RNA sequence: UAACUUGGGAGUCAGAACAUGGGUGAUAAGGUCCGUGUUCGAAAGGGAAACAGCCCAGACCACCAGCUAAGGUCCCAAAAUAUAUGUUAAGUGGAAAAGGAUGUGGCGUUGUGACACUGCGCCGAAAAUGUACCGGGGCUAAACAUAUUACCGAAGCUGUGGAUUGUCCUUUG
RNA sequence: UUGGCACCUCGAUGUCGGCUCAUCGCAUCCUGGGGCUGUAGUCGGUCCCAAGGGUUGGGCUGUUCGCCCAUUAAAGCGGUA
RNA sequence: GGGAUAAGUGCUGAAAGCAUCUAAGCAUGAAGCCCCCCUCAAGAUGAGAUUUCCCAACUGGUUAUAAGAUCCCUCAAAG
């Protein structure tokens, strides 16, 4: 099917209010210091102390 | 140019208190939505509510003039196919005077936001009695 | 009964009458019993 | 303490220091009128309202005499290519009320 | 209409099922058992109650 | 207050509804074809709930002024819970015939009964999404019929200001 | 239903019969309650109130309809482009 | 199974000395209506209720933290 009628930019921008993506979830490194994502391996310097 | 307006500040709002003892249900419904609207002060303008809050009671002591008791039948629709139900004003006199009087009343206002928001100055209560002591409730009758 | 829109005595014992607005005639055959004035 | 006259075909109520927009009269900037057609006085300490009262009359400056703001009358007909614009701008002359 | 039948989602809801019968009763296990076959999954919470017919 | 002639420039040749006189059709049709008038067409405003054609009435413009027309006055919704007298119990008002019938009132002729007009009511009266043939609530008067009183109600008329054309010359105003 | 008109649609509103899914009316086929019979009883006839639920499988034929075989409490009549 | 009913069946009862189920009154009477059965249901803006929990420190008020809830992770009777 196709549109009847084209879509006006307040219902368009109100059907975008739910596509923002969300923080990563991420935390502090006890041994880095930088931040790490939780339960995952430092990238930035070594172990996971899990 | 000048002409008195009334405000949210300038507005005061008095309690009353009416039997439906002997009454008919049009004859009452029909001094007491002018009460609501408020169109009894002097200083009536349309677009914000100088109204009163009623308060009415004994409303299982209400008349119907002729064979209205059995005919008069209140429809009502439930939206889905075959969703129609009725009632009669005799099964409802007995069974729900509250909303016989609420629905005689409110179908005399006018269907608008103010309209909406004055129906519920109105507090109907069947038997002499209410729990609205605190307010200073005065004694109309009606004419 | 006879549920006909012309109710009439047939015999002479058949009496006119009414009863919640309907016209009926009340008689001692049982066949003549009408209503609906 | 106010008063009812009648002036350009309107009553108005008017009180002792008011401004008031009346349409256009014929006196000049400046120069004092006085209103002869009284309805009512009254408000505080008298009442006195009649067919009309002789005396007391309205001593009143006049302030300014100008032209109200711009009204773009329009009107048009549909599918019929029939449209109208006119421009106004209605005189008046504003008073300062002195007397009652 | 309202009422129409289409697609969705299936189970879950409430269901009582009527005049079932107490086969037995252990204790030293707080076990009851019913003739036939009740709503739920295993592991699932009912509620047993005497008929109201 | 037009009429006519002479010239320049046209558009129009699919009309509609309603009221009345007809043909055709079936005393069908928002049918069709003629005469007659109006409105729409090319007409806004008030009323008929909404509703080109029905009723009132023809918008130069502005005003938080007045009187009214159709239509109305219990609430939605501005104005009579008006006044006098009567009718109607069916929610008739607020859809429909032949026919039926100790419904009820009026006047009338008859020797307690019978009839002649008669006003208003009853039955006849069953349809398709949802009450659903008062716009709704509601109404036994807020229905009906008659009769004086008021008031509401338009862009009508009047009041005040203004803008244009005209024509008298009160008096070039 | 067969029509009569020609008001909407010809810069496009897709026909019939089946299937899936239904829904509504009642002028009721079944079941429910009654009156009257020219109702002895089993069974009827015909009226009245009633729309809650129910109202089959096949053969032939594109077919609707229809005729037939076999059951059924009954194998309802219609609207919804 | 209760309540109110349709068509019907009446009792009492006059207007109409009588009779008469109706006008006042009083019953009875359907797979039908309203409950009873089952399910959703307080966004029911008329937003109901009941029990238990938390309830300080600085400046009109702000703050974070409390009870509690999540983020993230292992899952399935859920998807």
């Amino acid at each position: 099917a196709v549109p009847k009628r084209r879509t006006s930019k307040t219902r368009k921008n109100k059907r975008r209010t739910h596509f923002k993506i969300s923080v990563p979830g991420m935390t502090e490194c006890p041994n880095c210091g930088e931040y790490k994502l939780s339960h995952r391996v430092c990238k930035n310097c070594g172990s996971y102390n899990g | 140019r000048q002409t008195f307006m009334a405000n949210e500040s300038n507005i005061e709002r008095k309690w009353y208190v009416i039997d439906a003892e002997g009454q008919t249900l049009g004859r009452l419904s029909s001094e007491v939505a002018s009460i609501l609207r408020g169109k009894n002060k002097v200083t009536y303008t349309p677009h914000v509510d100088t109204g009163d809050y009623v308060i009415v009671i004994n409303a299982s002591k209400i008349e119907f003039t002729g064979n209205k008791e059995t005919d008069k039948v209140y429809y009502r629709h439930s939206n889905h196919p075959g969703g129609i139900k009725s009632i009669t004003a005799g099964e409802l006199r007995r069974t729900n005077p509250e909303r016989l009087i609420e629905n005689s009343i409110k179908g005399m206002l006018p269907s608008t936001r103010l309209g909406e928001k004055q129906g519920k100055k109105l507090f109907v209560y069947g038997g002499a009695e209410h729990p609205h002591a605190a307010q200073q409730p005065e004694n109309y009758e009606l004419r | 009964m006879k549920v006909r829109p012309s109710v009439k005595p047939i015999c002479e014992k058949c009496k006119v009458i009414k009863r919640k607005g309907k016209v009926m005639v009340i008689c001692e055959n049982p066949k003549h019993k009408q209503r609906q004035g | 303490m106010f008063a009812i006259i009648e002036t350009g075909g309107k009553q108005i109520k008017v009180e002792e220091g008011q401004e008031i927009f009346v349409e256009k009269l014929d006196v000049n900037e400046g120069d004092t009128f006085t209103f002869d057609k009284v309805l009512f006085v009254g408000g505080d300490s008298v009442k006195v309202g009649a067919p009309t009262v002789e005396g007391a009359t309205v001593t009143a400056t006049v302030n300014k005499q100008g032209r109200g703001k711009k009204i773009t009358v329009f009107t048009y007909k549909r599918r019929k290519n029939s449209k109208r614009k006119k421009g106004h701008r209605q005189p008046y002359t504003k008073l300062t009320i002195d007397k009652i | 209409f309202k009422g129409q039948k289409m697609p969705g989602r299936m189970g879950g809801n409430t269901v009582t099922v009527q005049n079932l019968e107490v086969v037995q009763v252990d204790t030293e296990n707080k076990v009851i058992l019913v003739k036939g076959n009740v709503p739920g999954p295993k592991k699932g919470l009912v509620e047993i109650r005497t008929s109201i017919k």
